[PDB]
């Protein structure tokens, strides 16, 4: 279900900050919810945070916490996220998420879809 | 948060037997009007993530009509009726109750 | 109001819901599409004041009026432009069944119903609806008698209780409710802001 | 003829297909309760495990 | 007459967390036509005794979606969806085949 | 589903004999059997016996045969338990209770509805 | 071929109590588009042997409804609900994947 | 479901061939296998072999390959087994059954008849 819908590749130094932009209008289904999934090579997944598309409230993890920005831009409805003072071991690839799930009194309903993801890596 | 643990953490696969994978949780991940908040995904070596069940023992498009889920409370298992050798790679279990959300370690399925 | 569907899933639960959804946007669109000494009589009309009821009702606004206030109780006596005092009522309920339970769960890409009982409960709404836009459109337009599906016994009864005469009337047209339907009228009337309203046209026996 | 007998699309899809000019089918597709009151059916031959009837729509000329 | 047996003799509870009570019995309580005929009884402390689970797998009047019954033969269980602060105190587990009733020892569950 | 219907407390001697008298015709509930059901505090329920309403049928235990008297009185449809000779050790308290259930092709129907209850209690 | 076992190889059953033999095999005898291929025969003693359950978990014509099976896989049950006093014989169990068709070594059922 | 449709007993002698005929017109149900199944007293079953009634395919066991001849002969819908060189340890029983089975969508279709069977045994 790839949808091939991201930014390319990055490569950054020590004590800089990455900036990873994701466009949701290319999604072809209406989506709640953008969570950003972070994933190291050779390890499992981890998450990250997610952001409302309708309105911007923020929810990070406690590790990410004070470090991660995200934002949202009304021109294209696309969503950026801000990473400062990669101190090494953030080398990984980054995915945005569709993920909305909704139930009632009988019938349940689900949209996940994932992107391509990018690359971002730092080194001397 | 949510510690979650998997079994087995290596099962090689047999083209034509069954195969089951065991997601076990932490405090009941039960929800309250109803239904739990479990997902197995997939991932193929090299690819994105494909999401294969949700909400427990349901189906989203595609998937073909050989994987289950079952289970109720804190344990859940995810069944294949009858395994192809197009199944290789990494299954993931995942959560949706509160929000620190957390990926199991993560079992690798081979072909023998 | 439901507009279109996209869960694709396999379940025959699923298929059986949207062909009943299907033939629920069909029968709402048809509906739509269809708004001796025998020679010394006179050959005045007999619909007459169904018209100018539903010419009234199809004037700027009336029928936003008449749904606002009747958002509380299911009975009420509503007023009209001009001057003129016709009782109104509600019957069957979908805005509440349909807008809260199918249709967030049909609008998705995993749709999936675990459950049987719902399917018998809305193939028999659906067939009383069915039932009644099919009558309006085999007799185009016009019916005489009124049946069973547009208007129940109870309902018959509590409006003959409220209709504004005297108890002898009452007492001789309640006993005997096979005749004062025979000679009953139904005009299908204006469609429009998500509500369907129609007119029945009952005798008031005077001598 | 009831709506059992022919449905909307089948009944549209033949006044489509009829062999007549542009105006009439604008005039009679916008009026289909008027053309189903004056129609008729014919029940056919059975036969060949098919069964086979005649439905009869008017042809406005005037 | 008929002897039963109930396991635990006790069993804490966590708010929000399922829990289990299994009865085992005599020979066969299988009657001939359908069904069981064994209950389940809760009694809290001080008032009269309320009826939770009747004819093996069945609801009564009142009994908010959170009990169940399983089994089949000789031995049953009474299951919890999702336990709440209110239902300290016994549990019973009654017969219905003969006419020895006999009642079992009692489970005693409590908040933790 | 306490309902609050049946007689006071007792306390009586040993050696004597002691009455219970439960009145069925408060219980809101048309039922075939008055079953009725001893329990001693701190210990189990353990059964007593039964009459039936309809005609007055009695079926006792093995351990209370000979000794207890289950007769009806239908002036008001009300039930009377008679113990004789309470040899001490019946300090507990009694229940009536209506229990009925029926079984058919297709549904199982079934009433069962429990007493206030009474105490008895036997000392010098 | 495939080869087949049976357990236990001897079970007495008393008039009244419920009883379960079970059948394992090798490589799965699931198919594909659906259903199993096994089936469970009864034999009595000096009459033609009688088939019981086929295609798993269904019934024939006769078979009175105290008879049942379950199983998915390579391991499959049967299971009597209340035997009575004329279920003394053998019981075979039978494969229809391919066609090495190889019978079970038998259990055999008699009245204790 | 016995439906006494067989030959009679069979005694024979070591380096000689028997023959077995099972008429299949009196099945009184339509029949899609033939399959032959023999039994040695004291034992379990084993399947021998098939052929289809509607033009005469053989499907054998490799054990019995290369001594067992299956005929129909369609002046009755009859079947006839031919074994060669008996060499001893052959007394058994046969029978002779019907065994169909299909599948759909949904809804499975089967049947099984079993016949009376023969008795064949050897010695000197």
């Amino acid at each position: 279900q790839e949808q091939s819908v991201q930014s390319g590749a990055e490569v950054k130094k020590p004590g800089a900050s990455v900036k990873v932009s994701c466009r949701a209008s290319e999604f072809t289904f209406s989506s709640d919810f953008i969570h950003w999934v972070r994933q190291v090579p050779g390890q499992g997944l981890e998450w990250m945070g997610r952001i409302t598309p309708s309105d911007g409230t923020t929810t990070y993890a406690q590790k990410f916490q004070g470090r991660v920005t995200m934002t949202r831009d009304p021109s294209t409805g696309t969503v950026y996220i801000e990473l400062r003072r990669l101190k090494s071991e953030d080398t990984a690839v980054y995915y945005c998420v569709a993920y909305d799930r909704v139930t009632t009194s009988a019938g349940t309903g689900a949209t996940d879809i994932w992107g391509q993801g990018t690359m971002v890596t730092v080194s001397s | 948060d949510i510690v979650m643990t998997q079994s087995p953490l290596s099962l090689p696969v047999t083209p034509g037997e069954p195969a089951s994978i065991s997601c076990r949780s932490s405090q009941s991940l039960l929800h309250g009007d109803g239904y739990n908040y479990l997902d197995w995904y997939l991932q193929k070596p090299g690819r994105s993530p494909q999401l294969l069940i949700y909400l427990g023992s349901h189906r989203a498009s595609g998937v073909p009509d050989r994987f289950s889920g079952s289970g109720s409370g804190t344990d859940f298992t995810l069944r294949i009726s009858r395994v192809e050798a197009e199944d290789v790679g990494i299954y993931y279990c995942m959560q949706g109750l509160q929000t620190p959300f957390t990926f199991g370690p993560g079992t690798r399925v081979d072909l023998k | 109001n439901i507009k279109e569907n996209k869960c694709n899933g396999t379940d025959a639960k699923v298929k059986l819901i949207k062909q009943e959804l299907d033939k629920y946007k069909n029968a709402v669109t048809e509906l739509q599409l269809l708004m001796f000494l025998g020679f010394l009589l006179g050959v005045g009309s007999a619909i007459a004041s169904g018209v100018a009821v539903c010419k009234v009702l199809h004037l700027e606004g009336e029928v936003n009026k008449i749904k606002s206030a009747l958002l509380s109780t299911n009975k009420a006596v509503v007023s009209l432009s001009n001057g003129v005092s016709v009782l109104t009522f509600k019957v069957l309920d979908l805005k509440n069944y349909i807008d809260k339970q199918l249709l967030p769960i049909l609008n998705k890409q995993s749709c999936s119903i675990s459950n049987i009982e719902t399917v018998i409960e809305f193939q028999q709404k659906n067939n009383r609806l069915l039932e009644i836009t099919r009558e309006f459109s085999v007799n185009a337009g016009v019916t005489t008698p009124v049946s069973t599906y547009m208007l129940t016994n109870s309902e018959l009864l509590s409006l003959i209780n409220d209709m504004p005469i005297t108890n002898d009337q009452k007492k001789l047209m309640s006993n005997n409710v096979q005749i004062v339907r025979q000679q009953s009228y139904s005009i299908m009337c204006i469609i429009k802001e998500e509500v369907l309203a129609y007119v029945v046209q009952l005798p008031l026996y005077g001598v």
